[PDB]
């Protein structure tokens, strides 16, 4: 299936996943894509983190989510 | 109008608003015993518009059990008119005064009334009026070991604050068009469901800076949800989001109908049964008053307890109260009737106290509504307690003794306490000891030790001192007030001007903790707490630590093999920031103060330090060249300071401030923005600007705006100060002068044999010799945040709120600069009064010297929500030694002064340890990884030597012991831990 | 904390570090005077650097001090020795030991990282002209950090 993700400066990436693929791999793909490293994206959908060692399924992502992608940078 | 330079510390809890509205109340207090003048104490110092006392009873010689303001020169004479004069003393701004006749009308003058010691017949024809007339009533009670207070405050209550926390503020990170609100990284929000917030400084959405309250919907300890943000935009980036309360409404319920239907409250969980006997007992006691004509049950009587009984059963009948009466527990009350001490009596006073500020300001949560209290587990039961011995005896300890007896008076006037501090808890301590009469007997004795000076903002709690004192140290003040309250304590007081520390070893040395019977700390920093406690814990002496912030209060005791130490209780620790985000990059106020603070002691008190230093110090150039990590730095604020920038009038300090603040506010911005434009990306492509870095912008300097004349007038006091000129402060000047300032032209740059060392020493020889200049110094500037007319707090004020213009950061006004600043801790004088009253009651149970670790209690409270709490203290851990039962804690080797081998061999054999590791203090003495020659150098020598060669310092005189560390391993090869040893010199 | 830290210096003493070789100072045991040597395939090679460690009282429950003494041109690093390193502020645990923080300091010497800097100019000239901040470095570490 298709997901949108938003940036925090309004930018829309579009991935095409499944329901069952982890969170490391989507984190991978966000990597190869933009190039931040997966343990500084944070991505969140309705109000929920998302978790490493998790799948989709498990935060009831369907198809055409949204979700937010956020970056913890160390000081 | 409030002053601040007297209520700085209790501005902090109750705030401006609270204490401007505290300030147009009248009180009335009825019964001035030891609870009322504790609470009419409490109320003068809080700062509320007026006090009245009504006692018309004549003073007996038993009142003064409890009553500090009383002298035995006052029997016969009633209480108000001779406590009036004392109680008015304690604050300039609260008039004290005395009614001879109370009448019911009159009750309308008031804002508050507080009862106590009165009878239930009076009590319910006060609160019938005060009731629908919209009255405030408190009304306490303190018998023996158990106490009762009741709270009415009308029917339309209207609480403001209802737990005393700051509201929630967070950072967002961005908004999305669906309501959702997301923090920054890795922080929480900490709201609930159904709270309203107001959002300010976002972009994209002006129109939420209205600040409209809204509906918060939780979605995660991360995320939550606000409504529907369609119409006033679609994206919201950045901003600042605060929590918004609500006032409750509370409605009470008068006296008389909730004598029959009362509402508790549970001051401990493990006994929940007892408030509804105390219920039914205090009435007991108020009916068998009025049936005897106000003479309470002797103490430990068998006839008046059977009555005492009977009355309680005709009450519970009367009454319809199902519940099964408890004999014990009745009968105790009854024996301790006339009971009257000074712990309890503090304790009550101090929540009245909070009862009555909650009741004026309409802050925080009042107790709703009855409140029974006791601590009927401190009651002796190694002595003899019965009615032989309870019987009053003519003497002011009385109240005590009908409660404790005779052989318990005995044990608690031969104490030869050490009290660590003299603050706030340090003078409640030490009146509640002169009023128990602890070390009135031949061989008492009492030490205080505190190296500090009175101020003005330790009037507001420290009720021992006076403005008349102001400058002289604590510790002989509070001797001789203690001492004038009771002069039996006359010459049995000993008040030291030492800082508890490793240094001070020479006075409080072994001689002095081997006579000593318990220590109880008042200090204010961890370092000299865990000090303390291993001091205690190396002489096994019994311990109180007692600590307060604000409204919460908590209090610990420490007793020899019994109870863990206070090291193990160990807080959290504190709040630093990186380097990196103070330098460059701030995004809170916090950063902005603590950059001010580093400028200022950059700006006026190292250059400072480094020019008097060069004036003293014959060879210190050569000394800093080579030591120094920026020597050339140093050369040149020496030069700057002596030659190149040296003002002769206030013009010229007028004009350093202007560079100044060219060079700190205009200069350095330009050049951070040249390095990373505006524009640029980070190595990801993502924008650098973004985030937790906010793009500053240049200041322009604009003489008609206030924060740029207040910068320019604090620059140029304190450098006048450092180089001891006339400051001025009219704006007429520094208009004059600077309006024909050229600014030195500025552009950022890109960079791109000996002549380093040849520019360092063209420095060098342009400074004038020492000798030139002899007698000439420098004075520097030390940091003093308390006194308002030194231009400290103003200068970092403005400082800080120039920085965070230009990092478009919210600017805080000098009350939030001068909290944060000088890391000033808010105290109040209740939580004192509560935490010094756990505390003398835990001292009870020290002196009889119960076993079990079930009868000591750890207390914690809160006083924003009248929250109590009790737990018993955590048990040492236990550890297996060679087959033997060793407690962690309070275990040591008692070893004479041999020599290394001979304690090797000693430990292999006696407790077939191999020894790896031996160390005294911060000094390795001994390691099995060292290089064979060095410990064979090191093996036939004596302990105390190898310490004094390896430490390079000679044992002093007065050393008596060495407390050694060892870790050594098992025979197996397992570590195994052992206590240390303790050499014996 | 003292069976701790000497805990980790047994096992820094049974082990050569070969790149590094960090012990107390005299006979103190809460001052270390570490010693690290500069990766080859770095500007750094064949240079000297000395470290003063400082470890707290609550050791290992904070993170100890780390100074740098030799003058080093590096963007995370100030001329007063600073260093601008996660695992000594909020990464912290009671589980890393002191050879861990020598190891992550050579690795932050391999490559440093100038989006979030401590000295801006460096960094720029960083992102700038690289070759211009390879000769820098060069000059430095052979100014200072060889003799
Ligand atoms: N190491 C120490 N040895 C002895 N007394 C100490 C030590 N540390 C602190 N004290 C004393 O503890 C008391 C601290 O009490 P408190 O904090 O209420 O007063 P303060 O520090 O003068 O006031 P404030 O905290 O409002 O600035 C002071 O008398 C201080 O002298
Ligand atoms: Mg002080
Ligand atoms: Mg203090």
């Amino acid at each position: 299936m298709q997901i949108f993700v938003k940036t925090l400066t309004g930018k829309t990436i579009t991935l095409e996943v499944e329901s069952s693929d982890t969170i490391d791999n989507v984190k991978s793909k966000i990597q190869d894509k933009e190039g931040i490293p997966p343990d500084q994206q944070r991505l969140i959908f309705a109000g929920k983190q998302l978790e490493d060692g998790r799948t989709l399924s498990d935060y009831n992502i369907q198809k055409e989510s949204t979700l937010h992608l956020v970056l913890r940078l160390r000081g | 109008t409030i002053d601040e330079g007297l209520y700085s510390r209790q501005l902090y809890v109750l705030g401006h608003e609270a204490m401007k509205q505290m300030s147009q109340s009248n009180v009335l207090i009825i019964g001035c015993k030891g609870l009322g003048v504790e609470i009419a104490k409490n109320v003068c110092l809080a700062g509320v518009k007026s006090v009245t006392l009504y006692d018309p009873q004549p003073t007996r010689i038993e009142d003064l059990s409890s009553q500090y303001f009383l002298t035995e020169d006052d029997i016969g004479v009633p209480r108000a008119k001779v406590t009036v004069s004392k109680l008015a003393e304690l604050n300039q701004y609260v008039p004290v005064s005395v009614v001879d006749e109370l009448s019911t009308e009159y009750l309308k003058n008031f804002k508050c009334v507080v009862v106590t010691e009165t009878s239930l017949t009076k009590q319910l024809e006060i609160n019938d009026f005060t009731h629908k007339n919209h009255i405030a009533y408190i009304a306490a009670d303190s018998r023996g070991l158990f106490g009762s207070i009741f709270c009415d405050f009308g029917e339309n209550f209207i609480c403001t604050d209802t737990d005393g926390n700051e509201p929630l503020t967070g950072m967002i990170a961005s908004i999305t068009d669906d309501g959702v609100v997301t923090m920054l990284e890795e922080t929480r929000h900490g709201l609930e469901n159904g709270d309203f917030v107001k959002f300010t400084e976002v972009k994209g959405m002006p129109g939420l800076n209205d600040g409209t309250p809204r509906k918060v919907e939780v979605k995660g300890p991360y995320t939550f949800s606000i409504g529907s943000v369609k119409d006033l935009g679609s994206a919201g980036y950045n901003g600042v989001f605060t929590q918004v309360k609500v006032p409750t409404k509370i409605s009470f319920k008068s006296l008389r109908e909730s004598l029959k239907d009362p509402e508790y409250v549970y001051p401990d969980f493990g006994k929940m049964m007892r408030p509804p006997q105390y219920h039914i007992a205090f009435q007991a006691l108020s009916a068998f008053a009025d049936a005897h004509e106000g003479s309470l049950p002797r103490p430990r009587n068998d006839i008046d307890a059977a009555e005492f009984f009977e009355f309680c059963k005709k009450i519970a009948s009367t009454l319809q109260f199902d519940v099964e009466l408890d004999e014990k527990l009745i009968k105790e009350i009854s024996y301790q009737a006339r009971g009257d001490l000074v712990a309890m009596s503090a304790f009550l006073g101090g929540a009245v106290a909070q009862e009555v500020l909650k009741a004026t300001t309409s802050k925080f949560y009042p107790l709703k509504q009855y409140f029974y209290f006791d601590s009927l587990e401190s009651l002796p039961s190694s002595v003899t307690i019965s009615e032989e011995t309870c019987k009053p005896r003519g003497c002011r300890y009385d109240g005590q003794i009908a409660v404790f007896g005779s052989e318990f008076q005995e044990k608690i006037a031969s104490l030869s306490t050490f009290l660590v501090g003299a603050g706030a808890i340090g003078c409640e301590m030490l009146k509640n000891w002169a009023m128990m009469g602890v070390a009135t007997g031949e061989s008492g004795h009492i030490s205080v030790t505190d190296m500090d000076s009175i101020e003005k903002s330790n009037l507001n709690r420290q009720f021992l001192f006076r403005p008349r004192d102001v400058g002289k140290l604590k510790s002989e003040c509070a001797s001789t007030a203690v001492s004038i309250m009771n002069p039996s304590l006359t010459g049995k007081i000993t008040s030291y001007q030492e800082r508890v520390g490793p240094e001070s070893e020479g006075i409080f040395g072994d001689e002095f903790f081997e006579k000593l019977s318990l220590v109880t700390n008042a200090l204010d920093n961890v370092e000299a707490r865990m000090y303390v406690d291993r001091r205690c814990v190396f002489f096994e002496k019994p311990l109180l630590e007692s600590g307060t912030l604000g409204t919460k209060g908590n209090t610990q005791v420490v007793v020899p093999h019994l109870t863990e130490s206070y090291g193990s209780s160990q807080d959290p620790p504190e709040k630093s920031f990186p380097i990196c985000t103070l330098k460059n990059f701030p995004n809170r106020i916090e950063h902005t103060i603590a950059w001010a603070r580093d400028l200022f002691e950059g700006l006026f008190k190292q250059p400072i330090d480094n020019v008097n230093m060069y004036l003293s110090s014959p060879n210190f150039l050569e000394t800093s060249l080579k030591t120094s990590s920026n020597p050339r730095e140093v050369l040149e604020n020496i030069r700057d300071y002596l030659v190149t920038e040296k003002p002769l009038s206030f013009e010229e300090c007028i004009m350093w401030a202007r560079l100044q603040f060219d060079k700190f506010f205009n200069n350095n911005i330009q050049q951070l923005l040249f390095n990373f434009p505006k524009d640029s990306v980070t190595s990801t492509g993502q924008p650098f600007w973004s985030g937790p870095k906010r793009a500053p912008t240049p200041l322009s300097f604009d003489i008609h705006n206030r924060e740029h004349f207040d910068f320019i007038v604090a620059a140029a006091s304190l450098y006048a100060f450092n180089y001891g000129l006339k400051s001025e402060t009219d704006p007429a000047i520094y208009e004059r002068v600077l309006a024909g300032y050229n600014p030195p032209p500025f552009a950022p740059k890109s960079g791109i044999a000996n002549k380093d060392k040849q520019e360092l020493k063209s420095i060098a020889d342009s400074l004038p010799p020492p000798s030139s200049l002899v007698g000439f110094r420098l004075t520097p500037a030390e940091f003093e945040k308390d006194d308002d007319s030194n231009h400290h707090i103003d200068f970092i004020t403005a400082a800080s709120n120039l920085r965070a213009m230009n990092y478009d950061i919210t600017p805080a006004d000098r009350f939030k600069t001068k909290f944060v600043a000088g890391k000033i801790v808010p105290a109040m004088c209740t939580s004192t009064a509560v935490v010094s009253g756990l505390v003398c009651l835990e001292l009870v149970k020290l002196v009889d010297g119960k076993k079990k670790i079930e009868e000591y209690k750890n207390g914690f409270f809160n006083l924003a929500i009248g929250l109590f709490t009790f737990s018993d203290p955590i048990a040492s851990p236990k550890m297996k030694v060679n087959g033997k039962e060793i407690d962690k804690i309070w275990d040591r080797y008692n070893l004479p002064d041999c020599t290394l081998q001979e304690l090797i061999d000693y430990f292999q054999k006696e407790e077939g340890l191999e020894v790896t590791m031996l160390s005294s203090g911060v000094s390795l003495l001994y390691a099995n990884f060292q290089p064979p020659k060095k410990l064979a150098e090191r093996l036939p020598l004596k302990i105390s030597e190898l310490v004094e060669q390896i430490t390079k310092k000679k044992l002093e005189p007065f050393r008596k012991h060495l407390v050694l560390e060892i870790c050594c391993d098992d025979a197996n090869g397992e570590d195994v831990e052992v206590p240390f040893i303790c050499i014996k010199l | 904390a003292l069976k701790r830290i000497n805990r980790e210096l047994a096992d820094l003493g049974k082990d050569p570090p070969s790149s590094s070789s960090a012990g107390p100072v005299g006979d103190d045991l809460f001052h270390w005077q570490a010693t690290i040597m500069g990766p080859a395939d770095s500007p750094y090679a064949g240079g000297v650097f000395f470290l003063s460690i400082h470890f707290p009282t609550d050791y290992p429950f904070k993170p100890p001090k780390v100074n740098f003494t030799t003058r080093i041109y590096h963007p995370n690093i100030n001329s007063n020795g600073s260093i601008c390193l996660d695992i000594l502020r909020d990464q912290w645990s009671p589980a890393l030991t002191i050879s861990k923080v020598l190891l992550s300091i050579s690795s932050l010497l391999t490559d440093p990282n100038p989006d979030d800097p401590l000295v801006p100019e460096i960094a720029h000239v960083y992102k700038t002209d690289r070759s211009r901040y390879e000769l820098s470095a060069r000059e430095w570490t052979r100014k200072y950090a060889i003799g």
